[PDB]
């Protein structure tokens, strides 16, 4: 959810796609560690013992592949199919759309992020909108995390799935959150449709990735889950 | 008066030998500036917060962009692709000179003005800020006001057109000036690779020329080519740029493949296993490395079917490369190995680094997997651990392997081995922690980072410092080799077999080599190949 | 003309006492250019 | 009259292949049994506990 | 593919039956020690006779040095030296380990 010190794994998060991504990564790492250690040992052993002082005679008369090149073609290709298939069914699971519930808008021009929840337009005629800003270092709350907090923090209810809308009106930005594993490009002119689903009720962290000028590193993104009654109180508060 | 002779031998000279040395020198003077730029940028991120600077983000953007552009287009391409080809390809084909000497002379001299104008552009009030891959809206007159990035665009344009003009004569030279009895199939692997890179570069770069010119015209003619309100789609720019960027690294790394496939046999005293299979698999790689370009656009938001089509084919690239690595592994075993030789050391160290980099590359070729690593430090680790471990190692091995042929001097083996070990350790501990930094979910191109990342940056900084001492030692060893007057025989890499008498070998066995270049004297004549060597038809 | 190369193509004469300072100074200035480059962008600040 | 004696090359390559294969397989097995199963089991246990504590 | 295991043994014995040049003898002797084929008793004996004929001493001791290097274990080398001792004593051949 948040970066730690001397980390080795990715993190502990909560998102239906994030668990599947971690599972696929575990399987793929299990695949590649085999080949990596095998090639390392082969390189080490073919040289450590076959130095000139111990092998003054070279079997120079073997430069034909009878049955070895065929196995070279097949076996790694078999591994390739074995890794391609799970990723393919994961992707073909993800490309579908569930039953829509509500949408959020994430338009951001330069060094600040604006969020809109215009689903609940009613007789009040007061659509809710605000802007999340980089909190200054001096005004950080005692015990806060530098470079990873905002003043007007985003609020999304838990266990409710949202069809997030990604849009921009300036140089291209990105909308990333490693815990949820959902990302897309804030490409101007065109809107990007992405989904989301939070299982727990906790504070999630993230920021943009695609450079957008001098202050590309000054728009952190924080989204935290809330219960239904807290969500309703938050909505009626404004 | 030797001054006229001086400038006629160096400036008004079109001999291939007198030009490749200048290629190496130009590469060196670009590489030093790039290495210092990399050192300063890595020292900036030693600890969190503004450090040695007044939080100047635009200055950091200028530094990263300059490092990337100058080290990708002024260090490796001109000092590897054509530097070791124009000197050596005529030797292995059986020709006395390249097809068009005047264009060969012209291509080299387009680069110095490019370097000066790039430095002038970087010395503006703002400087380029779009990075190595500049993007239209950021480059738009809205962000930058001045002659900063236009000159960078011009430098890229002219360098590309010069490289294209520096590759037209090579293909004609190695397609028509072949030796009598030298079938194109029987060509050595190195020239095969270099011709593949030449044809790929010439086929692809024009696209960059046109796209870069039309994108640059947006700043002056106010064209709506890529304006969001003008009907332009920047995804078109990304597609145009990555129809070039993806095969560029392959055409840069193929000379490393050829030089490794040349270094292994001679220092192993064993013929290369499966030449025909290796060259046909490399041809398959060359053809294959064009239809896959959208792996750099995985998180932009394209359609499902296009993503599947251009992500499934990303995996098939690995199979021929794995076959090549297995063939080299098979070649190494059985035959004799002189592991103490510096070219052998570099060739051996190349394989493990290249294969781990390839594994990292196959990690993030899936749209399901790239979303967790796109535009983070993990891709930085992958592409750096492939580029600086393959192309740089191949260039160092080629230099240490063919240096006596260029000049006719001997280097210091002890200092060269110490430099190799120091550089290997430094570059292994530089890009190591970045794997963890990108695995945590932290983006790239950020002068500031959240506090829970300091340790790995601290671990990387010391290796970054170590690399500078490696560079200093290489400079010292180059100077020593240049002024040591250590003589070299005709074929220093030929040794008597296990049953060669010390008197029979010296008098009835000299003047034999696996390749032509070792037959001539180490300082080669101005006019070699007076008569064409004729083989068995 | 049939000259025999002396295995010396260094682009400039090299010897021990004097040229070492010139070579090292050229190396130092081409190493330290980035310094003045980074200083220029923070001159008026 | 002993006759030619061969097979050293094949013996050496077979031995080296066996060691490489077993080492790689054992490393992969260690990774598979160490990083995937314990983490997934702990996640399932924690999620079951959370579901129980929900009501 | 080409020649099999024993066929090259017979072919090289036949070739070494008549060699009058040192260079050709060394060439064939080099080309024989690359097939993982340790020469049989007739092959080594005929090579020794050829070395005696072309009047070159160090090739003879180089034969035993190379055979000792190529052979896998000490037992096979000991058997070879036991079965070839008389020849070496007949032609005045001194082994490396006893030479110095
Ligand atoms: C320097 C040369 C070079 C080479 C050789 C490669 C090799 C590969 N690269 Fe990489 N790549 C770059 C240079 C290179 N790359 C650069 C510069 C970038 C960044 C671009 C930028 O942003 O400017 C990049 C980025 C990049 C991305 C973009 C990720 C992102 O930013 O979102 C992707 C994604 O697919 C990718 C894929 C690959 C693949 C599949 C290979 C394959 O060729 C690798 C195949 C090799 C092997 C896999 C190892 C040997 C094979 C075997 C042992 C067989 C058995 C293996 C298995 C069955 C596991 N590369
Ligand atoms: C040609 C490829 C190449 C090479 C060789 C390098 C070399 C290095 N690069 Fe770079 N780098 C890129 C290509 C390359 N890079 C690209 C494309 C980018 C992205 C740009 C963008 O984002 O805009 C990038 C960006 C980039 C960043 C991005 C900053 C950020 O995201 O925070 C960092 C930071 O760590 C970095 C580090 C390094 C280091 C430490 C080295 C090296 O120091 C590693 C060790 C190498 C050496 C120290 C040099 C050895 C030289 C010799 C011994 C001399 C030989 C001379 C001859 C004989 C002629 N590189
Ligand atoms: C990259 C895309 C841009 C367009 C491509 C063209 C590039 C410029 C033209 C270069 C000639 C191409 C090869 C012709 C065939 C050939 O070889 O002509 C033959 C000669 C070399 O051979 P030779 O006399 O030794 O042969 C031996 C005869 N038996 O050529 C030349 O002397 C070229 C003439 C010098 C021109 C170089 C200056 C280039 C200016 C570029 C700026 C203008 C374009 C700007 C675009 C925005
Ligand atoms: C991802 C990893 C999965 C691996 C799965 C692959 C399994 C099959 C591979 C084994 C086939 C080759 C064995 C030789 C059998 C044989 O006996 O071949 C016959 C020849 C015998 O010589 P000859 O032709 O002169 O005989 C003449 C007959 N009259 O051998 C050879 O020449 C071997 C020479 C080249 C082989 C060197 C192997 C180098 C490494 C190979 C790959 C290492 C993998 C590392 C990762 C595990
Ligand atoms: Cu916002 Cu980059
Ligand atoms: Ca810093
Ligand atoms: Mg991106």
């Amino acid at each position: 959810d948040a970066p730690s010190s001397w980390a080795l794994y990715f993190q502990d998060g909560a998102s239906p796609s994030y668990l599947g991504v971690t599972h696929l990564n575990d399987y793929l790492m299990f695949y590649l560690t085999f080949i990596f250690i095998g090639v390392i040992y082969a390189i080490c052993k073919a040289v450590i013992e076959y130095n000139y002082n111990s092998h003054p005679i070279a079997a120079k008369y073997t430069t034909h592949g009878s049955i070895v090149e065929f196995i070279w073609t097949l076996i790694p290709a078999l591994i390739l199919i074995l890794v391609a298939l799970p990723s393919f069914k994961l992707l073909y699971l993800l490309d579908e759309v569930q039953k829509p519930s509500m949408t959020v808008k994430a338009i951001g021009r330069q060094w600040f992020w604006t969020y809109e929840l215009n689903d609940f337009v009613t007789n009040e005629n007061e659509p809710v909108s605000f802007d999340s800003y980089m909190v200054p270092e001096e005004d950080l709350e005692e015990g806060s995390l530098r470079q990873l907090e905002v003043d007007n923090r985003l609020v999304l209810p838990i266990d409710t799935r949202i069809r997030l809308i990604l849009t921009s009106g300036d140089v291209i930005h990105s909308w990333a959150v490693p815990s949820l594993g959902i990302k897309c490009d804030c490409i101007p002119g065109r809107l990007n449709q992405v989904s989301l689903s939070i299982d727990r009720e906790g504070l999630f962290y993230g920021q943009c990735s695609e450079l957008c000028g001098v202050l590309h590193s000054s728009m952190p993104i924080v989204v935290q889950g809330v219960s239904l009654e807290d969500f309703l109180a938050w909505l009626e508060e404004n | 008066n030797s001054w006229w002779t001086y400038v006629n031998r160096w400036i008004f000279s079109t001999n291939a030998k007198d030009i490749a040395i200048l290629y190496l020198l130009f590469g060196l003077v670009s590489g030093i500036i790039g290495s210092v730029f990399s050192f300063i940028i890595r020292m900036e991120l030693s600890a969190p917060g503004s450090q040695f600077l007044s939080g100047n983000g635009q200055l950091y953007n200028v530094a990263i962009s300059a490092h990337g552009i100058l080290m990708i287009f002024f260090f490796i391409i001109p000092a590897l692709f054509g530097a070791f080809g124009n000197y050596l390809v005529p030797l292995m084909i059986g020709a006395p000179d390249v097809a068009y000497p005047r264009v060969n002379n012209f291509t080299f001299w387009l680069l110095p003005p490019a370097l000066m104008l790039l430095l002038i552009s970087a010395l503006t009030e703002e400087g380029p800020g779009g990075g190595w891959t500049v993007y239209p809206p950021l480059s738009s007159i809205t962000s930058h006001s001045g002659p900063a990035i236009d000159l960078a665009i011009l430098s890229l344009q002219l360098t590309g057109i010069s490289s294209t003009l520096g590759s037209v004569n090579l293909i004609a030279t190695m397609i028509n000036m072949r030796a009598p009895g030298l079938s194109l199939y029987q060509m050595p692997l190195f020239a095969w690779a270099i011709m593949i890179t030449s044809i790929l570069l010439l086929l692809t770069l024009p696209v960059l020329a046109g796209g870069l010119f039309m994108l640059f015209s947006d700043r002056n003619l106010n064209t709506s080519f890529y304006a969001p309100e003008g009907g332009g789609d920047p995804v078109l720019y990304q597609h145009l740029f990555w129809f070039f960027g993806h095969p560029e690294v392959y055409i840069l790394i193929m000379p490393a493949f050829g030089v490794v496939s040349h270094i292994i046999p001679s220092l192993a005293h064993k013929p290369i296993f499966g030449k025909e299979g290796m060259l046909w698999a490399m041809l398959s790689i060359a053809l294959l490395g064009l239809m896959v370009w959208s792996h750099h656009l995985f998180t932009v938001g394209l359609d499902v079917d296009t993503r599947a089509y251009f992500s499934a084919a990303t995996m098939v690239i690995a199979i021929p490369t794995g076959i090549k690595i297995f063939s080299w592994l098979a070649t190494l075993t059985g035959g004799a190995i002189q592991w103490s030789r510096v070219p052998m050391l570099y060739a051996i160290g190349f394989l493990i680094l290249f294969t781990i980099g390839g594994l990292t590359g196959v990690i993030l070729s899936n749209s399901v997997l790239d979303i967790a690593f796109h535009d983070t430090y993990f891709v930085v680790a992958h592409f750096h651990y492939v580029l600086s471990m393959g192309a740089l190692f191949g260039l160092c091995g080629a230099y240490y392997y063919w240096s006596p042929k260029m000049f006719g001097l001997m280097y210091n083996e002890t200092l060269a081995s110490i430099q190799f070990w120091i550089l290997f350790i430094g570059v292994n501990i530089v890009f190591g922690p970045q794997h963890f930094l990108g695995l945590n979910g932290m983006p790239r191109r950020i002068p500031d980072y959240p506090e829970a990342f300091v340790g790995w940056n601290f671990v990387s900084s010391i290796g970054s410092v170590i690399s500078i001492l490696s560079l200093f030692l290489f400079m010292y060893v180059m100077y020593d080799q240049f002024t040591s007057n250590r003589v070299v025989k005709t074929n220093p890499y030929l040794i008597p077999s296990y049953f060669d008498d010390n008197v029979i070998f010296v008098n009835e066995k000299l003047g034999v080599a696996q390749s032509i270049e070792w037959l001539l004297h180490s300082p080669v004549h101005e006019h070699a190949f007076n008569t064409l060597p004729t083989k068995s038809i | 003309s049939a000259p025999k190369p002396g295995s010396t193509i260094p682009f400039y004469i090299n010897k021990k006492p004097l040229p070492t300072l010139l070579y090292f100074g050229t190396f130092g200035v081409i190493f330290s250019i980035p310094f003045i480059v980074v200083k220029y962008h923070n001159r008026n600040l | 009259a002993v006759g030619p004696v061969t097979g050293m090359f094949k013996r050496r390559i077979v031995t080296d292949f066996s060691v490489t294969m077993i080492l790689g397989t054992l490393g992969a097995c260690y990774w598979w049994f160490g990083y995937h199963k314990p983490a997934a089991r702990q996640r399932e246990e924690f999620y079951v506990k959370l579901a129980a504590e929900k009501n | 593919h080409g020649v099999s295991l024993e066929e090259i043994n017979t072919k090289y014995n036949d070739f070494f039956s008549n060699v009058q040049d040192q260079f050709e003898l060394q060439r064939g002797l080099n080309n024989c020690f690359a097939y993982d084929i340790v020469p049989s008793s007739d092959v080594i004996e005929q090579a020794l006779r050829a070395a005696r004929r072309v009047n070159d001493f160090p090739t003879a001791v180089r034969i035993f040095e190379g055979i000792k290097v190529k052979l896998p274990t000490k037992e096979q080398y000991q058997a070879y030296v036991k079965e070839l001792k008389p020849v070496c004593n007949e032609l005045g051949i001194v082994l490396k380990e006893d030479l110095f």
